[PDB]
RNA sequence: AUAGGAUAGCGCAUUCGGUCGAAUUCUUCUCUGCGGGAUUCCUUUGUAAUUGCACAAGGUGAAAUUUUGGGCAACAGCAGGUCUGUGAUGCUCCUCAAUGUUCUGGGCGACACGCGCACUACAAUGUCAGUGAGAACAAGAAAAACGAUCGAACCUACUUGAUCAAAAGAGUGGGGAAACCCCGGAAUCACAUAGACCCACUUGGGACCGAGGAUUGCAAUUAUUGGUCGCGCAACGAGGAAUGUCUCGUAGGCGCAGCUCAUCAAACUGUGCCGAUUACGUCCCU
């Protein structure tokens, strides 16, 4: 029984900062890992001028949000799983537990 | 020379020829057998609606199930949308911008179904169009007759 | 039974990836797409295409089937992708499978003709900037 | 009609808009002419560099330094 | 226009006061010196340092140097 | 904004009233006369390009045009049957542009 | 087309009381008249059976005459009711194709028309405006 | 089994050559098959001079909004157009291009303070040559029962010999001619 | 070949993303968090040096000089713009037939005219009608509401409509987005397409206007927007004096996405595609 785990953040240092931790304590569990993924960086731009009042040269803002998205496929239990997820993760960082059939 | 074997290659198959060829010399077969079913429609309507005019070949729905069935078999299970993109241009919008517009699906339509009438498109299993055995058959085969030069 | 000799190699005009598959055959065939080189449009592309073979010579592709796949790009920029994958292709064959006397002939043969028959283009499309219709072009400014 | 004349070094680019540059040139004839191994100073329009060859059609006059 | 700005020629006479004898005539070897005994946020700065150790060192072994100072 | 000083709305009216067509026509032109290019074959032309269009070393449709006084399109139909009975042959060939010239001998 | 011209070539050719160049082919001669036009006079050829290839001077007395009777009445040689220009006349309400003058006589009937319910494009037609929801500042201007 | 390059594979380079002494350095003969290569002849000053002449004849024909960018097109005019140069003059085609930048351009201009004549550099020669041949066949064809390449054959051929009916030559000797009232 | 040229092949012959077939092996392409890599590093009987700081050509190299393109950017100011972004605000004004707030209708679009910035052109290096090969950045659906934790809004693919135009209208399935769209069939482009036109305000150019029909919306008249047939006899055949932007994947050309968006890009913000001429300077103008 397959079990995915899905980790996506904000933060590109918290983002794999759970996710070796989440090999990591696998490993400690000998359990078969499907290496962790890389999924495709996505970047949120939004593009706005500068002033609030339209005079002058108008120059324009690109504000930029990455989001960084890691996915490891292990054939662990539910039970075993949830040994290697109770740990305490940092702020900003969500783990998704998904059964693959 | 010009028709002759390379050395150690024998026959033909699709992308193995010409394009134009092959669907020169297939519209030639689909008149010359004339089993194939004219929608009555294509007398007077357009290709698409991004053309300005109607087309000027009086076989071309002859060339456009050719083309079809060309386009069928590079790419399984294509329906009239995708094909629509294929058949598409660029439309004159007067004074303002040309866009792409894509072919209408209904001549599309009109194709797969003649072409299916004929044996050679079968509705592939979970949506799409899909050249049957026959018509991987036809295609091959005219290929070869074109690579030969007999061209009907 | 006989051993299997294949190469892989690729090109990298522009977006274009052209990735060409290099293995030993009966019969020499080399087909982009699918598509032979003979019946490559236009006539001035399919000259580039068939200059991985011309300026070392067609023996030295005798018994090669060369699979080129191209994506991306535009058709001259896969076109210099694929020329650049099938004569890289040759190099790395002749690397693998003979000695080192030859494919450094070859290779010399090819960088006396063009550098980027074997060395991919650095050039790359530059960004669009604001207040800016391209890369470069400023907005038209009226003083009156 | 024509003498061809080899550019023996760059005098540097004249007047403003830098568009003309005095060059050095000698003289292109074979040995023993009245116009071997001569040497003038002309006026260049257009990209130049050492080792250039011109035609000068006119061997007389010779520039004003600058 | 490639001068060395005086942060990257501080620290490559620095660097040649302190580690003269591990130094060299190369710039890959010494660049080797410098990221280990150098800190810095930056590794365009190390490498620039790198190349002006080498050139104080070719300096060197030519004559003494203005600002060097070997006991 | 530019307010023109001491302009009136009678002035105004009267500026807007007369600027009404006059001023135009800033190029030369240069017109040029026209070509009376007949778009059938009578039998004296079609004689010509039978015999004398053949024997010309250059030959392109243009320039049978401009000899027959004839259009190009009909100028072009010509010269493919002078092909398909090999009185001129066609040295390069595409969609939009064909040159031919005379055989030898 | 390597076809002598005959001698009843004609330059000027007649056809529902307008001039129409001969040296033109037929489909593109055909449009000469008002109420046809490039899409429409590739139909009526089809109707006639004519060849499009031909020249307008080669037509015959017959057939001009034939083509006359398709621009005529479309409806009655099986042209479609879509292809027309009156498809539902406010006045009459029976579908029909104007041609010649009656496409200018039909057009001054709309303006008179809508001028005398003193409806608001009646309106802007007798002041010379536009009445398509444009903008007429910047515009026009002669 | 290597074998030297021919334009479209018909024209060979073998033995070409400028009569002219300048110009030697500056027009390539180098053999090739096509004139379409994607290289960067910008990048140094004089790196322009060692492209091929056809290639830089076929970036001639690149100009305006509508002729911009279109290379493969200005090839396959290039192609048509040696043909003709072929008829007419019974010559290498490639050799009548040679000829006709060699002579397209005048040796002598003025400038500028008053007005002073001044010898014209050979990296100018070559490229006022091909910008002069371009320039007048693009105008001649502009509205013109002869087609491009028509009118781009007749203009290189007319150059090659030096006669007044090119445009490149027209141009040349007004250009001197002033050049020599203003020595 | 209905005339059929040029262009690779001379132990096992090629194809078949629907043949929706299995097994095995692997990371050549792709994804990416930290790294590496380039710095005047190497060489001139070069410039300079008479210490140096450097410079120019070439080399090495994917990249050779702020590597390329951006972001950030001091101190002094301007009576520059914004009190129409805010529950940012002092003073002052109106305050129950109100300058508050709602609702109906109109207006912001109104046209003798002048100006800025775009779009489309004036054609044959073209317009039509076919056919081929082919990108990249991206966006996709909903509540403490409403129905029985999902399910509907959002985007699409396939089929149908179709026993006969387009635009439509329907049904099914998929997609919370590297998963569906998608093997992302963009347009420039190409075609030896043996295709039509043939120099003319013309099959260039679509402004303007007429009649039918469909869709968005509570509402389309002052055409909301598509699609069909007509008008095209509206100028326009390259633009006076003037004047803008730009140095290489750049200008110019060409589309595509996002954004405004119930409906509506001649806009902007990005994106890729085809791709040059010229200069490698100067202080004449600013
Ligand atoms: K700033
Ligand atoms: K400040
Ligand atoms: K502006
Ligand atoms: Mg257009
Ligand atoms: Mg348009
Ligand atoms: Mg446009
Ligand atoms: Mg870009
Ligand atoms: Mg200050
Ligand atoms: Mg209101
Ligand atoms: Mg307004
Ligand atoms: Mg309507
Ligand atoms: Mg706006
Ligand atoms: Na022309
Ligand atoms: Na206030
Ligand atoms: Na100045």
């Amino acid at each position: 029984q397959t079990v995915r785990l899905t980790i996506t953040s904000r933060n590109a240092k918290a983002v794999e900062s759970v996710t070796s931790q989440l090999l990591t304590r696998a490993r400690d569990e000998k359990v078969t890992i499907h290496g962790p993924v890389r999924l495709p960086t996505r970047t949120l731009k939004i593009t706005t001028r500068k002033t609030p009042c339209g005079n002058g040269t108008n120059t324009w803002d690109t504000f930029e949000l990455k989001i960084y998205k890691r996915i490891i496929d292990l054939h662990a239990p539910t039970e075993q799983v949830k040994k290697i997820t109770s740990f305490t993760m940092e702020s900003g960082v969500d783990v998704s537990i998904t059964i693959l059939d | 020379n010009k028709i002759h074997r390379i050395g150690k290659r024998k026959g033909a198959t699709l992308k193995d020829v010409s394009a134009w060829r092959w669907i020169k010399t297939a519209a030639r077969h689909f008149k010359q057998e004339g089993k194939i079913f004219v929608p009555n429609c294509t007398e007077i309507m357009k290709s698409s609606h991004g053309r300005e005019r109607a087309p000027q070949n009086p076989d071309w729905y002859y060339i456009r199930c050719a083309a079809v069935l060309r386009a069928i078999y590079l790419r399984p299970g294509v329906g009239y949308g995708g094909l629509s993109k294929r058949f598409g241009n660029k439309k004159n919008y007067g004074s303002r911008p040309e866009h792409t517009v894509t072919s209408s699906t209904g001549p599309l339509h009109w194709a797969c179904k003649s072409l299916t009438k004929l044996g050679l498109v079968e509705p592939g299993a979970q949506s799409g169009q899909r050249l049957t055995r026959k018509g991987h058959k036809f295609a091959d085969s005219l290929a070869f007759q074109v690579q030969i030069r007999k061209f009907g | 039974s006989y051993a299997l000799k294949q190469v892989q190699t690729f090109g990298k005009k522009k977006t274009a990836i052209a990735v060409a598959t290099v293995t030993k055959a009966a019969q020499c065939n080399i087909k982009v797409n699918g598509v032979p080189l003979q019946q490559i449009l236009p006539d001035t592309l399919r000259a580039k295409i068939m200059e991985a073979i011309t300026v070392v010579g067609s023996k030295y592709y005798s018994r090669l089937r060369i699979d080129v796949a191209v994506h991306g790009g535009g058709q001259v920029s896969q076109a210099y992708a694929a020329r650049q994958a099938i004569a890289k292709g040759l190099i790395a064959f002749f690397q693998k499978y003979h000695n080192e006397v030859e494919k450094a002939a070859l290779k010399d043969k090819f960088l006396a003709y063009d550098k980027f028959l074997l060395i991919a283009d650095p050039r790359r499309c530059e960004p669009k900037k604001w207040g800016r219709h391209s890369a470069r072009t400023r907005f038209t400014k009226s003083y009156r | 009609q024509a003498q061809v004349g080899l550019i023996i070094k760059v005098l540097g680019r004249t007047g403003s808009r830098g568009n003309v540059t005095q060059v050095r040139v000698r003289l292109m004839a074979e040995a023993g002419s009245p116009d071997y191994n001569r040497t003038i100073v002309r006026n260049v329009k257009g990209p130049c560099k050492e080792n250039d060859m011109l035609s000068l059609m006119e061997t007389e006059r010779e520039a004003r330094r600058l | 226009g490639k001068i060395r700005t005086k942060t990257v020629k501080r620290a490559s006479r620095q660097v040649v006061e302190k580690y003269y004898s591990k130094l060299n005539f190369d710039f890959y070897q010494n660049k080797r010196v410098i990221m280990d005994v150098t800190i810095a946020e930056s590794k365009k700065l190390k490498n620039k340092i790198a190349g002006y150790t080498t050139h104080i060192m070719k300096r060197l072994a030519r004559g003494p140097v203005r600002g060097i100072s070997l006991k | 904004p530019p307010k023109a000083g001491q302009t009136k709305k009678a002035k105004m009216e009267a500026a807007n009233k007369g600027a009404k067509k006059t001023t135009k026509k800033w190029s030369k032109g240069q017109s040029r006369e026209a070509l009376q290019n007949a778009v059938m074959f009578d039998k004296e032309t079609y004689d010509k390009l039978r015999s004398e269009v053949p024997k010309y070393k250059l030959i392109t449709p243009s320039i049978i045009s401009d000899r027959l006084k004839i259009a190009v399109s009909i100028a072009a139909a010509g010269l493919k049957q002078l092909c398909r009975e090999k009185l001129i042959r066609l040295v390069s060939c595409s969609s939009k542009t064909r040159v031919y010239t005379r055989i030898v001998q | 087309s390597l076809t002598l011209i005959p001698d009843h070539f004609q330059h000027i050719v007649r056809l529902l009381n307008t001039n129409v160049e001969g040296k033109r082919k037929v489909p593109f001669a055909l449009r000469m008249v008002k109420g046809v036009g490039i899409r429409f006079a590739y139909l009526v050829c089809k109707k006639a059976g004519i060849d499009v290839e031909r020249r307008a001077g080669t037509l015959t007395a017959e057939e001009l005459e034939k083509i006359a009777e398709i621009i005529a009445d479309p409806a009655k040689f099986k042209i479609p009711d879509w292809f027309l220009n009156r498809q539902r006349d406010p006045k009459t309400g029976k579908t029909e194709h104007l041609s010649s003058s009656m496409v200018d006589t039909r057009l001054r009937d709309d303006l008179e028309r809508l001028k005398k319910m003193r409806a608001h494009r009646g309106v802007r037609h007798a002041y010379g405006l536009r009445v398509r929801g444009q903008h007429t500042c910047t515009s026009g201007r002669h | 089994s290597s074998k030297t390059p021919k334009l479209f594979n018909k024209w060979s380079f073998e033995g070409l050559e400028t009569s002219e002494l300048a110009l030697r350095d500056h027009i390539s003969t180098t053999a090739a098959y096509v004139p379409h290569t994607s290289g960067r002849w910008q990048k140094r000053r004089f790196y322009k001079a060692r492209m091929p002449i056809v290639e830089r004849l076929a970036n001639g024909l690149m100009f305006k909004g509508r002729g911009n960018g279109r290379k493969l097109q200005a090839a396959r005019l290039l192609k048509h157009t040696l043909e003709i140069i072929h008829l007419l003059t019974d010559e290498n085609p490639l050799q009548v291009v040679v000829d006709a930048v060699s002579k397209g351009a005048p040796r002598e201009d003025s400038t500028r303070v008053r007005r002073q004549a001044v010898d014209v550099s050979p990296m100018r020669r070559v490229n006022e040559a091909i910008y002069q041949m371009c320039k007048g066949a693009r105008e001649a064809a502009f509205r013109n029962l002869k087609s491009m390449p028509e009118c781009l054959a007749d203009e290189i051929v007319n150059a090659s010999k030096g006669s007044s009916n090119s445009y490149a030559i027209k141009k040349k000797d007004e250009v001197e001619r002033v050049a020599k009232a203003n020595r």
